[PDB]
């Protein structure tokens, strides 16, 4: 019923800078006691969520001065001084004063890097699937920034539609990068009536589509 | 060290139950409050239950959206807390968290859904290049048909990170997940390495092994 | 995204010899500088040897104590450089890196021994309500290093130890693997030491049972 914002949403910065957090309580978070019943979490890309910040301002244990926190009744800061590519995931505000206690919707931090084409590889289906009735074209782009990216898939150099999927990784924390995934999927027999299978990528570091491409059968 | 290890999660019917456990070590327990914390996947963090220590009559606490079917309990001479849930809906499908607000468990993954289990395949992703070319290589493993989440995905037992990918599974229009994990090395690595991917299905007593060689 | 992989150490006879590759990529090639570094079990960074790139006449340095026995040559169109060794000393035993001098690969371990390679032997260290237990496997009587220990596939990291090998009276290794765990999790979980010892050939998964 309390209701934690946060703002912005999203925060792209560039490492060595700072990075500030906005939190707001659609009530007061201070006790009787003086404490301010409000704490930040860090929940890094894989991990389960850890505690930077308790009660406002204290830093908890372990957690580099980098990190403070500040505020005023219902409006507060986690701020990081000097950004370092390994802060890179989702920071939480919670209150814990107010049954039920509730969780901010989550700030991600994006590490700003410079701009970094994909290197790209296209896998055929294995013998082993299509022994399966099935077959599935993979298309991975590695280590690029920014995350935008377009992935075309073709077939005889047919634009293919509706029948692809395709996920992405989280930013990285060493380099700061993205890989993405494309599955091309298609019945066998289709598999085996066309000969050239390429996947045509699109992104900001490439001064033109690059295009990744087999034959079936060599 | 403090450790708190979860455990019991999996695949259940809407309006079935599930018990689970988080087993914790690591400091005295007699006075400590826990909770749980769950995560649907992509979603934020959504608390669950407390539960206060003894002095406390081990007082419970909960939110309005598990008020009813779910029961926090805590057995002090185990240092282990528990969720009992009851009259699962699909909503609560999530990851759940045992945590005392400073440490969290790793989590453990409830699905509730009317469909069944199914055992992953998995499938070769030949290695790109050839080790004569110079240059980058890469090589994967596709984990396909499975149901539900989660797979664990390591490389040679765990001694292979550098250039691991594995990506975040997608729902097929099967209703079956599929995810691929990839790993790039230089060219010439190829045929002095050997690259097995290990497959790891919990719900349905999967494990696969695969060698993944140049074609 | 730059990758710097070397492969081919293992154990040799004194005076035998042996050829190092260090495999790289993510980069271009053709103008940059590399060395070869190593460094003995607890003992600090030695610089080895120095390869230029084409424009340079693929000029090679060496240092004191391996010239006239080593090597280093590269190949361009593998991205690849060598390292040949002739001529092994016992106290060139060491893991060997390959570098820019910014990037490094993870070393490949050469022993020189008179010893013959032995595969380990794999026990259980089996748990020791609620509170902390501890269990682990025992990786004995293995020569020579490494040997890699995981725990369910490495699937399992936290609290687990893995420590450095002693050498016994009878020349070979010993090591232990432990993980502590929260003793309720003792019967919710599997728990399976990974023990793989390449020299030997020796692939051992055991389960650690209460
Ligand atoms: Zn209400
Ligand atoms: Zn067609
Ligand atoms: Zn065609
Ligand atoms: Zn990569
Ligand atoms: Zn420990």
């Amino acid at each position: 019923d309390v209701v934690m914002t946060q703002s912005p949403l999203s925060l792209p910065v560039t490492p060595g800078e700072p990075a500030s957090i906005s939190c707001r309580s659609s009530r007061s978070l201070l006790t009787s006691k003086g404490i301010t019943s409000l704490y930040w979490y860090l929940q890094k890309p894989g991990q389960s969520p850890q505690l930077l910040i308790y009660r406002m301002s204290n830093l908890a244990s372990g957690i580099p001065d980098r990190f403070s926190g500040s505020g005023s009744g219902t409006d507060f800061t986690l701020k990081i001084s000097r950004v370092e590519a390994e802060d890179v995931g989702v920071y939480y505000c919670a209150q814990f004063l107010v049954y039920p206690y509730t969780f901010g919707p989550g700030t991600k931090v994006e590490i700003k890097r410079t701009v970094a084409a994909p290197s790209v590889f296209i896998f055929p289906p294995s013998d082993e699937q299509l022994k399966s009735g099935t077959a599935s074209v993979v298309c991975l782009l590695n280590n690029f920034y920014p995350r935008e990216a377009k992935v075309q898939w073709k077939v005889d150099n047919a634009l293919q539609s509706g029948n692809s999927q395709e996920s992405v990784t989280e930013q990285d924390s060493k380099d700061s990068t993205y890989s993405l995934s494309s599955t091309l999927t298609l019945s066998k027999a289709d598999y085996e009536k066309h000969k050239v299978y390429a996947c045509e990528v699109t992104h900001q570091g490439l001064s033109s589509p690059v295009t990744k491409s087999f034959n079936r059968g060599e | 060290e403090v450790q708190l290890v979860e455990s019991g999660g999996g695949l259940v019917q809407p309006g079935g139950s599930l018990k689970l456990s988080c087993a914790t070590s690591g400091f005295p327990f007699s006075n400590v409050w826990m909770h749980w914390v769950r995560q649907a996947s992509g979603k934020g963090l959504e608390w669950i239950a407390h539960i206060k220590a003894k002095s406390d009559n081990y007082a419970t606490y909960y939110a309005e959206s598990v008020k009813g079917r779910f029961t926090i309990s805590r057995d002090d001479s185990k240092t282990t807390i528990y969720l009992q849930m009851n009259s699962l809906k699909t909503e609560d499908t999530a990851v759940y968290y045992c945590t005392g607000l400073d440490y969290w468990g790793q989590g453990t993954t409830v699905t509730v859904s009317s469909a069944s289990t199914k055992g992953p395949s998995v499938f070769p992703l030949a290695p790109s290049s050839k080790s004569t070319s110079g240059g980058t290589a890469a090589l994967g493993c596709l984990v396909k048909d499975y149901f539900p989440e989660p797979v664990t995905v390591s490389w040679n037992s765990g001694a292979l990170t550098s250039g691991v990918h594995t990506f975040p599974a997608v729902l097929q229009s099967s209703g079956l997940y599929s995810l691929s994990s990839v790993v790039t090395v230089p060219s010439s690595s190829l045929g002095t390495q050997t690259y097995i991917c290990n497959v790891n299905h919990k719900p349905s007593n999967t494990k696969v092994d695969k060698k993944v060689e140049p074609k």
